[PDB]
């Protein structure tokens, strides 16, 4: 239990690098 | 439009004075080179090993043949004198035209004479001074040859009776030798370039590179620079500053790792053993200590299982064993007699050590590179007393700083000189931002 | 002493800077 | 031929015992009135295969097959020995010293980690009687002392051991100290084993014999933490002989 | 039921004296005249059923029986132990200083 | 065993390969200031 | 040890190595001559 | 609009959401080979003879390990420096005993990181900057190829360099300290003036800009709203932030020049981590740090302790205890 | 705590009689032990073999004994094993073996004397730090 809950976090992780990179508020300009 | 710090920068497109500029330095390093054996040769004392005595420019004579006899004994010192006193009255030449052409003569040479003027941009004088340096390093390589072949020879570390210098007589031509070097792995066991083990692989090598580099002089004499090479580079002062420092970056690392294995030459009898030597005497040691007593050192469990002494390699070869199984790639002329083909042979182990292997191993076991930077030698928690650190050591600490801030030098003088070519080194115009005219990303 | 010697050459090179400044020289 | 060091390193030919040419079907003849060694025995294993444990009773597990994870360090090789005549011709090679152990460890399906100590340490091996002549169809059988894995200085991850570290598991202070008896006392075990060797090549005008061999041993008992399995080695071999 | 051996073993004589059946080699050096020659003949010729089987061994000089004789108080024989003997461990037990 | 070893060798033989003909076609031309 | 017509030397040849060094400092006493110009 | 120029076009393109390059075609897969295997291998890999004893390390999270003791765990001592890749092992069984993941992931992850550094030269061409932030990385980087390549190069062994694993690290940098007495040692003292000094600059810099940031919100508005993505004016007044830290200290004491300001945020730590990077690279020539052992005596010759001996007991029981199996000869020699 | 003579005063010989060195001789015997013995007796161990040591109480016990001024010149001379039985200049540094170990060359028979004082008074200064390894450091 304690193997999957450390894997789970770590996916979780990867999957908000992918939103955060793909699906990020676009910076616009003045 | 440069500072006081980036002060040599002016020098750019003045020939003259960046002519000087460069004469003085070489003079800089033919003075260090004459002062240095000079100041090594006052202190050094013959009954001591070289490498008890914080030498590094006596060993690399000693291994030219010079005033060392059988086993590495120094026999006279007057060579070493004669080394360091005309490097030394050289460099006042050398000071003479430095501070003469940085200073009293012309500015710029492209003025007083078209040859040795020079544009950097030019790819065709560039080209030639190139031609003309490749001859001179040919000529030098062939220099080493013409020692070992017609002037007295090269101190061999392998030479049966302990070493000795050795005129060499049948150099290795072969091309599958030579240039097989080239292609053999640096992983260990292989070792590249490095694991060269004879002096006839040496002078064959130096043949080659000698015919290659006035080859390739002529060429780049004779001959201009192909479309693909001319896209592919940048033609400026800084762009050549660059390319040079990558290739002595390159160059400082394998000279250290040179220094760090190799004890052909840079022969263990004057620069001290390697750390895998030291490591590999030790277990010698112990494995003669131990049978003397009455051990059966190839049949003795180690607490893992493992033989005490003597293991298998990972392909199977006998080797000596503890932590020292990683060394077992080392080959060295005091061990080499105990090799059978399946590595080491324990009828030759019981039999047909002989004492001055004993003492072989001993001294190098006590000496091996370690060592606090303020010369205590051995393991970091020893005491104070022995007053050493390995030659080995200095001469591969010194060169991998070296190395790696060159490599670093080569990054920012290449990224400034590709920026310089294309006109934004000194920063972004901003009436015309690229990114501006680009389209957003997202 | 080595420190006699030593003072003589650490001497010399800020005596050839010295001699330019004062007699007005390429500096 | 012999080749050099140079030649062989790094193909891991020195893990392989001598071969004879399989021409060499001659006969060796033993003078009672003489005594001979044995200069060179090399053993050089092929197969290792493991006891399995079968759950009931009355089924008895197979030999199943393993994998080797330790590489070309397997083979027992320099062995010497006397060889003698006994009162009624049988021959008996008694080992002296040699390179007589090789840690081993295979993994059996399933993963599980199998270590032993291969070795024929203090082997005492024997052929019928009225020999009179080595052959192909000579049999040596006898058996050979197994010693524990680990020698007595051997710690383990948590520093407890038999002539050194720590009697206690002192990471626990306080627990029940009787359930961890087995983990905290080492012991040294000493078995034994079974070896046949089984000439198939005799070189009369050398002395060289090659052939087959099956030995039978315990595996590593983890200084008596857990139960030994039981395990079948083949290979082949080479030996030497000599008037002494 | 478990024991340690070498524990066991630190509570007979073998705790007191050298041990002629187990001792490492090391330990003739606190006696004189003994370490390493005699003390290298005294444990390729173990094991000894009695203190005073050392004496027979074959090639003692005259000189050599004698300081055996000067030191047998200092001996003592127990049970071989395969963990004190096993692994070459008479030749080196791993302890140095 | 041997298989992977030469998809592994052609593998990388095709990237290095990509990278230094990638460098050759006229690297120094792609910026956004002066193109030669 | 150095040859004994230069033993009187001895001194001078302990302190050479280090003067490649000195021209470093140099450079910098001038430029504070000139004002870091 | 020749297919080499297309696809050469791509690759240089400023427009792909994340830059490839020519030096990302050696990234991307060396990066994926690397993290995949690491990936798998904490998760899963079986224990590894990392000291070449027949004495396996268990790594992984199904092997009874958590996040914080689980490795990827350095190739076996056997091997030493030789060359490990799987087509050399008789099968994956024994590819995995002897710590074969170690050596595919350092070496795949130390080319795609030189390539990373190259890759940051090349799009700062691409976008008309200026070259040397891949300067700045190349400390970090150097850092890297110095615990997992050159200490082991110098050792001889991948055995001792670094566990891919957060307490395998700090076995590495206790034993390290046994062996070498990097605390002593002055590049490592520079290492952490490099890497305190940033701390501090980092905190001052961004403590004296936020200290002046000129009135553009109300109080119930984060004041980042102040600011605009690209706007030309500055968003603080760095003359107030002058005479605030100028007077904290000294006048002269204080930049207002903000690109010398910058530089130096750049150059300390940068600098002080090359140095770092040199001394784990130095000591892997074991050309280790300052030894004191015993340097204080007196009239008689008596030991006099100091500080550093106290160091030195501490440093022994490190040696004593470290890889406790391994050693069957007095001298750690490497 | 100073260097006095008490300290200073080692035996000559095995009859006990003794000889007193000056402060001089004492630093010219750390100097000389330092350039020719101390890379395998660093402390008064042996590095290349642990098993015997520089104690004055294992000097005592050496065949011919050792704690003497006499028996150790005599060792740098012609050293033996420890129970006297067989000479060891072919691997152990001494005067009839300067042939090999060229650090023994231009030992004066006095330099001999400062080592040979050096390693008796040191035990008396350090007591069980001197041989005994790193237990004591
Ligand atoms: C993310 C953003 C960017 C997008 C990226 C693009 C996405 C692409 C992502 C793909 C990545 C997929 C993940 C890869 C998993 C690695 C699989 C592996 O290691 O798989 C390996 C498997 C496993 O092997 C088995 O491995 C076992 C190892 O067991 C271990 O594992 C067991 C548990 O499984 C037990 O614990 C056991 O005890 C333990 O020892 C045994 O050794 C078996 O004998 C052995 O067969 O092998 C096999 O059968 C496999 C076949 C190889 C056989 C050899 C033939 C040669 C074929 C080579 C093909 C090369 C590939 C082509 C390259 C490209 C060319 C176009
Ligand atoms: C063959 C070697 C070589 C050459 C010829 C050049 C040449 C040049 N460099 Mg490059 N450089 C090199 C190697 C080289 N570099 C290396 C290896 C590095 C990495 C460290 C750099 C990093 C570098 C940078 C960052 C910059 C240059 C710049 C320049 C230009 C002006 C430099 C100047 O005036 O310095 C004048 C000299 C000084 C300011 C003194 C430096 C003093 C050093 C750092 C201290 C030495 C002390 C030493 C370590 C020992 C300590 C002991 C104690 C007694 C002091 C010039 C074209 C500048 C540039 O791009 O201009 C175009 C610039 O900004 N260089
Ligand atoms: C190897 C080191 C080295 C060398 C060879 C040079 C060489 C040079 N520099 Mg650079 N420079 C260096 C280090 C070096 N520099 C460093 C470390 C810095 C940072 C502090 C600078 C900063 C710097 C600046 C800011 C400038 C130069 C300039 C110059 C050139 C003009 C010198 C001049 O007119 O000064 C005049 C100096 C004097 C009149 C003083 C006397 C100096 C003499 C030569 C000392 C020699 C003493 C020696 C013992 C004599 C033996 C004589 C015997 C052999 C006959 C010259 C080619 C200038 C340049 O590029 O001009 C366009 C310039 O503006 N340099
Ligand atoms: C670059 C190659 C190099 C190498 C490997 C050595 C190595 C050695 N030298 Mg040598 N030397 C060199 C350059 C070199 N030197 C130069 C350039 C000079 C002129 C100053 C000298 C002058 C010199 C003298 C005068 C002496 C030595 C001595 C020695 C030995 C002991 C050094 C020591 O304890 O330093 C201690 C460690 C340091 C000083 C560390 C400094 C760290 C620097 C400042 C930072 C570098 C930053 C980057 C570039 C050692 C074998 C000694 C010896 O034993 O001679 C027989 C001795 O007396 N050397
Ligand atoms: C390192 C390269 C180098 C380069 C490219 C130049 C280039 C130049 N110098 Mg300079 N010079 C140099 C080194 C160099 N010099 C040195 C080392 C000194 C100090 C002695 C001088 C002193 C000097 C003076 C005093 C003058 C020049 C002048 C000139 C110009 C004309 C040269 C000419 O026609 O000579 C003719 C060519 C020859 C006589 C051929 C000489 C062949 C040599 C001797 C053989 C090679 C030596 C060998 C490689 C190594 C030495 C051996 C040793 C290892 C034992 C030209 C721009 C003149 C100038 O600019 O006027 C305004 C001028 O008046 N030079
Ligand atoms: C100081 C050394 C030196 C330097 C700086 C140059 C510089 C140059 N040469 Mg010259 N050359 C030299 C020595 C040198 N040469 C010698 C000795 C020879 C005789 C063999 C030649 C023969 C030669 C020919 C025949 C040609 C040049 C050309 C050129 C230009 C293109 C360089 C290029 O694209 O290479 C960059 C290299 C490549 C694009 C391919 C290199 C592939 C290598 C082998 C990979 C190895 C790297 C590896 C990681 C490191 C380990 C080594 C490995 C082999 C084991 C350039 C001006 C070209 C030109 O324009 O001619 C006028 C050309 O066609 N040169
Ligand atoms: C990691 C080190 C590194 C990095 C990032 C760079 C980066 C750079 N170099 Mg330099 N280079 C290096 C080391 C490095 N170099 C060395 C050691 C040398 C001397 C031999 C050179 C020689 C050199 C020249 C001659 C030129 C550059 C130039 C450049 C710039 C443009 C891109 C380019 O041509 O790269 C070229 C890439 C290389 C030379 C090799 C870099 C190695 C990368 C990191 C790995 C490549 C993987 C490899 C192909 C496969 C190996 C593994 C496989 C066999 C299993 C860029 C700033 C160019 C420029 O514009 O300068 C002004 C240029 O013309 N470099
Ligand atoms: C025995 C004798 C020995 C002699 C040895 C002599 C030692 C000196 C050698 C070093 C010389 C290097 C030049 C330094 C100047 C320079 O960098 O200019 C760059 C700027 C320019 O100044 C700026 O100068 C500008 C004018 S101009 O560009 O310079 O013309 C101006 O615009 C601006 O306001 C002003 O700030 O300087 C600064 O802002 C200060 C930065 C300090 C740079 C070094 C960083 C320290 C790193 C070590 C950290 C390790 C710890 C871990
Ligand atoms: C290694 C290269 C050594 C050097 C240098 C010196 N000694 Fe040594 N010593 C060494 C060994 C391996 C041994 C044991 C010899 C044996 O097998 O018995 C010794 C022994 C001694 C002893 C006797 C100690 C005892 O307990 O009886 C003495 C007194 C001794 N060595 C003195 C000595 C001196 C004065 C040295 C410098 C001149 C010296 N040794 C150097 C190894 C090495
Ligand atoms: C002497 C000797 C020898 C020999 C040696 C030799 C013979 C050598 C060779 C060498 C060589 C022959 C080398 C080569 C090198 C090369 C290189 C180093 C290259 C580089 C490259 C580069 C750098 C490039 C890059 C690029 C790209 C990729 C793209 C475009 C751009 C550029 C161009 C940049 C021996 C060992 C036997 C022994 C001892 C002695
Ligand atoms: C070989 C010989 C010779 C030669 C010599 C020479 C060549 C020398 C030179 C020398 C030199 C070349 C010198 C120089 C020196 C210098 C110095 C002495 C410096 C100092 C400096 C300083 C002190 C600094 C300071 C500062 C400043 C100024 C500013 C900034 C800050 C500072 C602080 C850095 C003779 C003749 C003797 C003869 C015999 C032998
Ligand atoms: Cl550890
Ligand atoms: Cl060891
Ligand atoms: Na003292």
């Amino acid at each position: 239990m304690e193997t999957i809950t450390y894997v789970f976090i770590f996916a979780c992780i990867i999957a908000l690098f992918f939103f955060a990179i793909f699906f990020r508020e676009p910076p616009r300009i003045t | 439009g440069f500072a006081w710090w980036a002060g040599n920068a002016r020098l750019i497109n003045l020939s003259g004075k960046l002519l000087g500029a460069h004469v003085a330095h070489a003079g800089l390093i033919v003075f260090w080179a004459g002062a240095m054996t000079l100041f090594e040769l006052a202190h050094f004392i013959p009954e001591k090993p070289m490498y008890e005595q914080g030498l590094i420019l006596i060993p690399h004579i000693a291994t030219l043949g010079w005033g060392v006899g059988p086993g590495g004994e120094v026999v006279d010192t007057f060579p070493f004198f004669v080394v360091g006193v005309v490097h030394l009255i050289s460099s006042a030449v050398l000071g003479f035209g430095g501070v003469y052409h940085a200073i009293r003569g012309p500015e710029t040479l492209e003025e007083y004479s078209s040859f040795f003027g020079y544009d950097w941009k030019d790819k065709n004088k560039m080209t030639t001074i190139l031609g003309f340096h490749l001859i001179v390093l040919g000529i030098g390589a062939l220099l080493l040859v013409a020692k070992a072949m017609f002037f007295g020879g090269l101190y061999d570390t392998w030479a049966p009776g302990g070493g000795d210098v050795r005129v060499i007589t049948n150099p290795t031509l072969d091309p599958r030798v030579i240039f097989g070097y080239l292609l053999k792995s640096p992983f260990g066991g292989e070792g590249w370039i490095v694991s060269v083990n004879n002096l006839e692989d040496v002078v064959g090598g130096h043949i080659w590179i000698g015919l290659i580099c006035i080859a390739g002089g002529i060429w780049h004499i004779l001959t201009t620079p192909f479309g693909w090479a001319r896209r592919a580079f940048i033609w400026s002062g800084e762009a050549y500053l660059s390319y040079s420092l990558g290739a002595l970056s390159m160059m400082g690392f394998i000279a250290t790792c040179f220094v760090w294995f190799n004890n052909t030459v840079y022969p263990s009898e004057f620069y001290g053993p390697t750390g895998p030597e030291a490591s590999q005497a030790q277990a010698m040691t112990f494995l003669i200590r131990d049978q003397k007593l009455g051990a059966n050192v190839g049949s003795a469990q180690g607490p893992t299982g493992l033989g005490k002494y003597l293991m298998r390699s990972p392909t199977g070869e006998i080797i000596f064993g503890g932590e020292t199984m990683r060394f077992w790639d080392f080959r060295g002329p005091w061990l080499e007699p105990l090799r059978g083909p399946n590595g080491l042979d324990l009828n030759k182990i019981k039999n047909d050590i002989q004492p001055w292997q004993e003492r072989r191993a001993a001294e190098y076991m006590t000496h091996a590179p370690l060592g606090s930077l303020n010369s205590v030698g051995g393991v970091a928690t020893e005491i104070n007393s022995v007053n050493f650190v390995s030659p080995r050591s200095w001469l591969a600490t010194s060169h991998f700083v070296l190395a790696f801030f060159f490599l670093v030098g080569h990054l920012w003088h290449a990224g400034r000189a590709r920026a310089a070519a294309a006109g934004f080194e000194k920063g972004i115009d901003r009436e015309s931002e690229p990114v501006l005219s680009m389209p957003s990303l997202d | 002493a080595q420190l006699t010697m030593i003072a003589m050459i650490g001497i010399a090179g800020p005596m050839i800077i010295f001699l330019l400044a004062v007699r007005r020289g390429n500096l | 031929q012999t080749l050099t060091y140079d030649d062989i390193v790094g193909t891991g030919l020195a893990n392989k015992c001598p071969t004879l040419d399989d021409t060499a079907r001659g006969a060796y003849p033993i003078d009672s009135s003489q005594t001979y060694r044995i200069a060179r025995l090399c053993l050089q294993p092929t197969t290792f295969l493991v006891k399995e444990e079968p759950k009931n009773k009355r089924q008895e597990a197979e030999f199943v097959p393993t994998k080797l994870v330790t590489r070309e360090t397997t083979s027992l090789d320099q062995i010497q020995g006397e060889l003698k005549v006994n009162s009624d011709g049988s021959l008996t090679f008694v080992e002296e010293d040699g390179i007589d152990f090789q840690p081993v460890t295979v993994q059996m399906a399933g993963g599980e980690r199998i270590p032993l100590l291969f070795t024929v340490k203090n082997l005492v091996a024997s052929t019928q009687p009225n020999v009179t002549s080595i052959t192909t169809s000579t049999d040596f059988k006898g058996e050979f002392n197994v010693p524990s894995y680990r020698t007595a200085n051997f710690l383990d991850p948590k520093g407890r051991g038999l002539a050194s570290g720590y009697d206690s598991a002192i990471a626990l202070p306080q627990a029940k100290e009787e359930e961890l008896a087995r983990a905290n006392v080492k012991r040294f075990s000493l078995t034994k084993g079974q070896i046949s060797l089984n000439v198939a090549k005799v070189d009369g005008r050398t002395g060289e014999i090659a052939g087959t061999f099956e030995s039978e041993q315990l595996s590593d008992d983890d200084m008596g933490a857990h139960e030994p399995h039981e395990v079948k080695i083949q290979g082949v071999f080479y030996a030497s002989i000599e008037p002494a | 039921e478990l024991v340690n051996v070498v524990d066991e073993k630190l509570g007979t004589a073998y705790g007191e004296k050298i041990d002629l059946n187990n001792t490492n080699i090391a330990a003739f050096i606190q006696y004189r005249g003994l370490y390493p020659t005699l003390a290298k003949l005294i444990v390729k010729n173990a094991p000894y059923e009695s203190v005073e089987d050392v004496l027979n061994i074959p090639g003692l000089t005259e000189r050599q029986k004698q300081i055996l004789r000067e030191n047998l108080e200092h001996f003592t024989v127990t049970e071989v132990e395969t963990a004190l003997v096993e692994g070459g461990d008479r030749y080196n037990n791993g302890l140095y200083k | 065993m041997e298989t992977l070893k030469i998809t592994v060798y052609i593998v990388v033989t095709f990237f290095v390969l990509l990278f230094v003909f990638g460098f050759l076609s006229g690297d120094p031309a792609r910026n956004p200031k002066r193109k030669d | 040890k150095l040859p004994e017509a230069y033993a009187i030397f001895d001194p001078l040849v302990d302190v050479l190595p280090v003067i490649p060094v000195l021209f470093l400092a140099l450079a910098f006493v001038w430029q504070a001559a000139v004002g870091f110009r | 609009a020749n297919l080499w120029e297309r696809f050469c076009n791509w690759v240089t393109s400023t427009d792909n959401r994340l830059y490839v390059g020519w030096f990302g075609v050696i990234m991307i897969p060396t990066l994926l080979a690397a993290t995949i295997c690491f990936v798998i291998a904490f998760i899963a890999a079986p224990p590894v003879d990392i000291d070449g004893i027949r004495e396996p390390v268990s790594g992984s999270l199904l092997y009874g390990n958590n996040i914080i003791t689980g490795a990827v765990v350095p190739s076996s001592n056997a091997i030493g420096l030789h060359f490990y890749p799987i087509w050399e092992a008789a099968s994956l069984d024994e590819w995995l005993y002897n710590g074969g993941p170690y050596q595919l992931i350092i070496f795949h992850f130390l080319l795609g990181a030189s390539c990373y550094m190259g890759r940051q030269w090349e799009l700062s061409y691409r976008l008309g900057m200026r070259p040397w932030i891949c300067v700045a990385y190349s400390a970090p980087l150097a850092s890297a190829f110095a615990v997992f390549l050159i200490y082991p190069i110098g050792q001889g062994s991948f055995s001792d360099g670094m566990p891919l694993g957060i307490s395998g690290t700090f076995n590495f940098m206790i034993v390290f300290q046994a062996e070498h007495n990097i605390l002593m040692h002055p590049f490592h003292q520079l290492g952490v003036a490099g890497v305190f000094g940033g701390a501090l600059f980092c905190a001052m810099h961004g403590s004296l800009v936020t200290s002046s940031l000129i009135r553009e919100t109300t109080e119930t508005e984060s004041a980042n709203y102040g600011y605009k993505f690209g706007q030309e004016e500055e968003t603080y007044n760095i003359v107030a932030a002058h005479g605030y830290f100028g007077r904290l200290i000294f006048q002269y004491a204080s930049f207002n020049n903000s690109r010398s300001l910058h530089f130096f945020l750049a150059a300390w730590p940068v600098v002080g981590v090359w140095f770092t990077a040199l001394g784990i690279s130095t000591m892997a020539f074991n050309l280790n740090g300052f030894n004191f052992n015993h340097s204080v005596i007196d009239a008689k010759g008596n030991v006099i302790n100091t500080w550093a001996d106290i160091i030195n007991r501490a440093n022994l029981g490190m040696e004593v205890m470290h890889e406790r199996n391994a050693h069957n000869f007095p001298l750690d020699l490497a | 705590a100073e260097l006095t003579p008490e300290v200073l005063t080692v035996p000559l010989n095995s009859e006990g009689k003794t000889i007193t060195l000056t402060e001089k001789q004492y630093l010219e015997g750390k100097r000389l032990f330092q350039y020719a013995c101390a890379s395998c007796h660093v402390g008064g161990i042996t590095k290349t073999n642990p098993s015997l040591d520089l104690r004055t109480e294992t000097l005592a016990l050496a065949t011919p004994p050792r704690d003497n001024i006499e028996g150790l010149v005599d060792y740098m001379k012609n050293p033996t094993t420890y129970d006297g039985e067989q000479e060891i200049a072919e691997v152990h540094p001494s005067l009839r073996s300067a042939d090999i170990f060229p650090k023994m060359r231009n030992l004066t028979e006095k330099d001999l004397v400062a080592i040979a004082g050096h390693i008796l008074v040191e035990p008396k200064i350090l007591g069980d730090k001197w041989g005994g390894g790193k237990v004591y450091y």
